[PDB]
């Protein structure tokens, strides 16, 4: 463990397999140990940026929170778990990833992608593929929290700061569940329910109930944990999926009948949950995404008039051409995560009564666009939003009306 | 907790989750080689919860209340862990979410919440009878609700305008603040009393609230918190 | 007992049915307005008539 | 001061106080003030003109009938534009807006419907045992 | 028209101006960047030319 | 095969059935006396699947390139003989049998059949373009048939009279006849490369087939081989 | 009158307008310069923590 | 009343065509896209009346021929028995029979 597991791909052992030389370190760090316990621990309060709009502005992560992403097949887990990797370049964090029981090509793409982006100058690459011994699935993804805890513990030197925060993701704890599992069948232990052993709660807690939130007395470091579930048919009620969904702070649902519908990163606001809430989020975005979260939430409510929504009254026409805009708006592409004043001001136009003129096929493209023109003509304003993203009362009159005129700038030299 | 029953206080243990110790106890069951019942459950599920809740209970000493948290695996109320839950309990409030995002705080569904001590002889005359009343004007508002998002309330006569009118100032009315933990929404403390939860419904379903409007009645007190409201407002 | 499987998928287009006789229910609401305002402006012609 | 009901089969245009109106009748054209005797008229297509207190605006009319009573007048007209407008004849805009009002809103209505059944048809014969 | 036309104009005015301030500001955040970018991989160059010549 | 992989070949597999192998592999397990997992199945699924699947890898050196046939059962995915395959494939091609019986042999479905691969900055972006416009077209044709069952096409039509025809013009051109399939048929097969196919669609997406009825595209080749077609019955 | 107003009006906003161009103008010039010299300053010091960090 | 209680829908044989004579296969293969035509767009038959003419048409071409598939017990038909009925279903010379005598 240390400053010398950064940017290498390691066996759960933490023997290299990136073939870049020997690993150099200094000290050793045990697999398994304790949860830092009742007094350590410190209320969840920095938020983590994932990038996605969605996650950042309904279901938010915080340093130190559990937030499962629970999925099935082919919805996009692994790439929310790395656009949030990616969007920590100059955040402050050092990401994990432990891929249990995955292909060599799938991590050999997954370590690609970091790499190609800068990620891996602060990212750990665990890997325990599906060829390797069910024992090294088994310990692949304690050898990561193992690292990720010498980060919340101490800290490494990245970009010449002290950094004592670690986000890790255990890119498949069904897999790690089907592993142990394999372990305890061949030990001849006797099984559970879906032939798991009795300990299998107690296998995913130990690994989870080490991401913490430690005080300022205890270093004040956080372990922040992004464990990924794979349903099968969506069956929630599975045995693996109740037990992390129980242990987890949160859950991000992803569904392929909105993958397959469109929808980007398919989340699913309705039954998503982080219990932590507007705690782990920014005051700007906390003082934003709450008409968002509300109008979506009505929208919801509204959602089998959408087709219909022609041959209604005023109002509720309004409130589906509103939610449908704002589905449109979180929409998001691969790899592009966006900052937090980037997030801030797209919702902060969305939210008033400015994406009403611009029709919702071209409700992506027009952020794409507005990004880039606070991107090019309009600096100041970002800097200013993220300036003051934790004032109480966030939208102050100086940034509010920065704000307004670079919309209506936009707006006014903009044709959709 | 039973060291101060057995010196004649009331204790009111709480359960953060009794089916999480439902699961501890499969899960021993499991690891100790006994054969699984039910949906893989424990064999010992019912005399494992005996063991626990039947030291619940009031001796002529002290009594211990309680109050269990219960997770329902996929909903389903015939599980058998809230089947053995349901057994020993004495009072159920059911939260529903839908409640929650209307911003109300003790989201508790008066139409899903039931205690098997609402009955005349035992909490009072009055108490069941202002409660089944209560009751039955919610159950009205519930069956009024589709055709009044759908419609409108004009097509509804009377006896159910106002009825439904009630309806939503007793729901309205149900929130409370709860501002003895932290201090939002902070206001003097109240602390209801029973006697009077039942004056306050009674006055409201004998009319006497029709002239407050339905945005009063939030995170207020004993019903004359809603007058004084009332009064400092407009009057 | 069918299967899970079945009565899952029995379940998904019974709920399916019902937004869809829902969203019905709400645009024969508008339109039993629309048609009973058309009717109350043909009314006054048909009374002077 | 008498009040002009000058009312269609769909909807009604116009009621309000006109002091002098004229009528293209069968048999001449006839102007009507506010004490005229009662009468009863076929009106051909013509152009009728509502000139309450010198209004003077043309009201094109392909016929119908009027009812003249001492104290108010009505017209059961059966199809009526208005002559001046903005534009020639029939403004664009009035096109414009009924181009989408039983054109375009019918065939959506149609086709939200339509789908909406079959849809339900699909979902229903596959569900089997209720 | 002349009421018309002069809030036209002055809307016109203004949105060619805002537009201009945008095209400089651009340039000047296109050619801040590309400096920047010099500067860092000259940076990075020579930090590995010294990690040689320590080496 | 890894004897032609390691001489610097692209060499390819085919492995017929999946879930043979799966159901060989839970036989074995349980004459072995292995305890049973899930539903009767081996404990050693998963690593049996990686055993055979992680030798089938793009070398430095070489390449093993694979095709494997996986039948489900009814319509279950959630089966373990494909859930356990799901974690090591790059494309799945879902064959249907409402296709194969409107006589499409290559009874692939467009919908449901995905590829990592597919994506602009591998496959070029004509390639993209057209494979993403094609799933738009069939995926609307597919409500608008539904919409045609009962409401006539020549009824009404806001440019769906057009897009239903290019969807059908191409759903049917999707049908391939196979050089294999001359004992089913009697039609020699064709083969098309990878450029003419995405050529010959983006020919067809935009005009160019209009004219064209929906019988000159039902086993055919490239757009060439439709239009020699026509001009050969137009003679 | 109405027609001397309009075009005094007229000559009012349009001199306003172009007071408030070369205002935007004059506004947008110094903020292009200040990102400028911030941007060359972070990528200086950027340069220099390579520097240090490299030794 | 489908007494053989053929589900053709989900019936398979894997060999197929080289399984049957070269007048089966000749009279066979309309049948079996008409019967698939019909399973698809049957959803439309139970109290979906209007339609169009090409749905209403399709339905009761498929209702023929499921009719027409009937058999008694111990009462087996000779291939060229078959194949004759076939070529008479086929080419439209039952189109106007009635659905409840097409057996007889
Ligand atoms: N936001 C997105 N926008 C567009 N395409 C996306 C997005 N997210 C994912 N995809 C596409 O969907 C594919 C599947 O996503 P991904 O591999 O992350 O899912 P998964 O749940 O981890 O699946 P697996 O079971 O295969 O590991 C990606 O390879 C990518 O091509
Ligand atoms: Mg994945």
């Amino acid at each position: 463990v240390g400053q010398g597991l950064l940017g290498r791909v390691v066996n759960p052992l933490g023997q290299p397999i990136d073939g870049k030389g020997p690993i150099v370190y200094e000290k050793t760090r045990p697999i398994e140990r304790i949860a830092p316990g009742v007094i350590t621990r410190k209320s969840v309060d920095t938020p983590v940026q994932t990038g996605i709009i969605a996650i950042d502005a309904l279901i938010p992560i915080g340093r130190g929170q559990r937030e499962l992403i629970i999925g099935d097949r082919q919805t996009g887990k692994t790439a929310v778990a790395i656009d949030t990797i990616l969007n920590q370049k100059g955040q402050g964090m050092v990401c994990i990833y432990v891929a249990i029981g995955q292909r060599r090509a799938q991590v050999a793409q997954v370590v690609g992608t970091l790499e190609r982006f800068g990620a891996m100058e602060y990212t750990i690459v665990v890997s325990a593929t599906a060829s390797e011994s069910a024992a090294l699935q088994y310990i692949a993804p304690y050898a990561g929290c193992a690292m990720g805890e010498e980060i919340m513990e101490n800290g490494v030197m990245l970009n010449g700061q002290l950094v004592k925060d670690a986000l890790i993701v255990y890119d498949d704890l069904s897999k790690h569940a089907v592993a142990y599992r394999q372990v305890s069948l061949l030990l001849r232990r006797p099984p559970g329910r879906e032939a798991y052993p009795g300990d299998v709660f107690y296998l995913h807690s130990r690994l989870l109930e080490r991401a913490a939130r430690l005080n300022e007395e205890y270093g004040g470091g956080s372990l922040t944990a992004l464990p990924v579930i794979e349903t099968q048919a969506n069956d929630v009620s599975a045995y693996i999926p109740t037990n992390v969904i129980s242990i987890t702070d949160g859950q991000i649902y992803l569904e392929s009948d909105l993958f397959n519908a469109g929808q980007r990163p398919a989340l699913n606001v309705g039954i998503s949950v982080s219990r932590v809430g507007g705690a782990a989020q920014t005051r700007a975005m906390r003082a934003v995404a709450g008409k968002l979260k509300g109008e979506l939430a009505q929208f919801r409510d509204l959602a089998a008039f959408a087709q219909f929504a022609s041959d209604l009254d005023a109002t509720t026409k309004a409130q589906i051409e509103r939610g449908q805009r704002l589905q449109e708006l979180l929409k998001q592409p691969q790899y592009q995560p966006l900052p937090v004043e980037d997030q801030v001001a797209v919702l902060y136009a969305a939210t008033n009564n400015y994406l009403d003129d611009v029709p919702v096929p071209l409700i992506t493209k027009w952020r794409d666009d507005f990004l880039a023109f606070l991107r090019t003509a309009h600096p100041e304003v970002r800097k200013l939003i993220y300036d003051n993203r934790l004032d109480r009362k966030f939208p102050t009159p100086e940034v509010k009306e920065a704000l307004e005129a670079a919309i209506k700038e936009f707006k006014a030299t903009s044709n959709y | 907790a039973e060291y101060f029953r057995d010196e004649g206080r009331d204790i009111l243990l709480f359960i953060d989750n009794i089916f999480r110790f439902v699961q501890a106890g499969s899960e021993v069951s499991s690891l100790l080689g006994r054969m699984p019942s039910q949906v893989g459950y424990q064999p010992t599920l019912g005399t494992e919860m005996g063991e626990l809740q039947e030291r619940i209970t009031s001796t002529k000493r002290g009594s211990i209340t309680s109050m269990q948290a219960v997770y329902v695996p996929a909903d389903d109320y015939t599980d058998p862990a809230p089947a053995t839950v349901f057994s020993h309990l004495d009072a159920t409030i059911s939260l529903e979410r839908s409640i929650a995002e209307r911003a109300i705080f003790p989201a508790v569904d008066p139409l899903a919440s039931t205690s098997r001590i609402l009955d005349p002889n035992i909490v009072g005359e009055e108490h069941y009878r202002v409660a089944q009343e209560v009751k039955r004007v919610l159950q009205r508002y519930k069956d009024l609700k589709d055709i009044i998002a759908i419609l409108g309330m004009e097509e509804l006569s009377d006896e159910d305008k106002l009825t439904v009118q009630r309806a939503r100032k007793i729901e309205l009315f149900f929130s409370q603040p709860f501002t003895v933990a932290q201090q939002f929404t902070g206001r003097p403390g109240k602390y209801v009393p029973v006697k009077k939860t039942v004056e306050s419904f009674a006055r409201l379903l004998n009319g006497e609230g029709d002239h407050i409007p339905e945005s009063f009645f939030y995170m207020q007190g004993d019903f004359d918190d809603v007058l004084a409201a009332y009064e400092a407002s407009q009057k | 007992m069918p299967s899970s499987r079945e009565i899952k998928r029995r379940i998904r287009s019974v709920k399916n049915v019902a937004q869809i006789t829902r969203a019905m229910e709400m645009v024969s609401a508008s339109k039993m307005r629309r048609a009973q305002r058309n009717v109350l402006a043909t009314r006054p012609y048909a009374d002077r008539m | 001061p008498i009040h002009l009901e000058i009312v269609t089969a769909e909807r009604v245009i116009l009621s309000d106080d006109v002091d002098m109106i004229s009528a293209p009748t069968k048999d001449g054209r006839v102007g009507i003030l506010p004490r005229h005797a009662p009468l009863m008229t076929i009106l051909e297509p013509g152009e009728l003109d509502i000139i309450k207190n010198g209004e003077r605006t043309p009201f094109a009319v392909s016929g119908g009938f009027m009812e003249v009573l001492p104290h108010r007048v009505t017209i059961l007209a059966d199809t009526v534009e208005r002559a001046d407008e903005i534009d020639e004849a029939r403004a664009e805009q009035a096109r414009a807006e009924a181009e989408a009002r039983r054109r375009e809103a019918q065939s959506e209505r149609d086709m939200a419907l339509a789908e909406a059944k079959l849809r339900k048809e699909m979902v229903r014969l596959r569900v089997a045992q209720l | 028209e002349q009421l018309a036309n002069a809030r036209r104009d002055y809307e016109a005015e203004i949105a060619r101006a805002r537009q201009e301030a945008a095209k400089i500001v651009a340039q000047a955040q296109e050619r801040a960047k590309q400096q920047e970018a010099e500067i860092i991989a000259q940076a990075r160059r020579e930090a590995e030319r010294l990690k040689e010549e320590a080496r």
